[PDB]
């Protein structure tokens, strides 16, 4: 789970890092854009992630 | 400004035009797009 | 039309029999699957020769 909150770091300090460093021309479009959507891709990483980090359900096939 | 997270400030001027110059200001609002015209008599038919 | 037609199968067709000529597991590894891979790769290059005539010939259109 730490290598999800490892993650969840370098992740926060992009986005804050992004926050300072948007352009001025259009601010609340870049830094909404980008933001929102490193939150959703990594919301997605994790739930895909924490999902086979302890599985209860063993992939079983017959035809191999 | 930018207003694409909240909307633009708004004002409500009001203009007096005379009737020598009437028809001059009247193109010229419509060629500059900024001012939105409110029926001032809605009681007339 | 038919020139993104073609040219998807150039493209796809091509993958899909690198894909069975290297044993990839996602074509040959189950049972009911082919079992020779390049045999079944000889006939998808084909085809993806034929749509490549098709795409050269849809080009000059």
């Amino acid at each position: 789970f730490y290598t999800v909150v490892g993650v969840f770091i370098v992740v926060s300090a992009m986005s804050v890092l992004f926050w300072i460093m948007a352009p001025k021309n259009n601010q609340a479009v870049w830094r909404s854009t980008v933001i929102l959507t490193l939150a959703m891709m990594f919301l997605m990483w994790a739930i895909t992630f924490l999902c086979q980090l302890h599985p209860l359900v063993a992939p079983r096939r017959s035809d191999l | 400004e930018e207003a694409i997270f909240r909307s633009a400030d708004m004002t409500y001027v009001q203009l007096y035009i005379p009737l020598e110059v009437i028809r001059e200001v009247t193109f010229l609002l419509g060629k500059m797009s900024v001012f939105m015209v409110m029926d001032l008599n809605k009681d007339l038919t | 039309c038919c020139t993104v037609l073609s040219a998807f199968g150039v493209v796809i067709l091509s993958v899909i029999a690198h894909l069975f000529n290297t044993n990839h597991e996602s074509f040959v590894g189950s049972i009911n699957d082919p079992e020779d891979g390049p045999a079944v790769a000889h006939t998808v290059y084909l085809a993806a020769l034929v749509y490549l005539v098709f795409f050269v010939f849809c080009g000059f259109q």
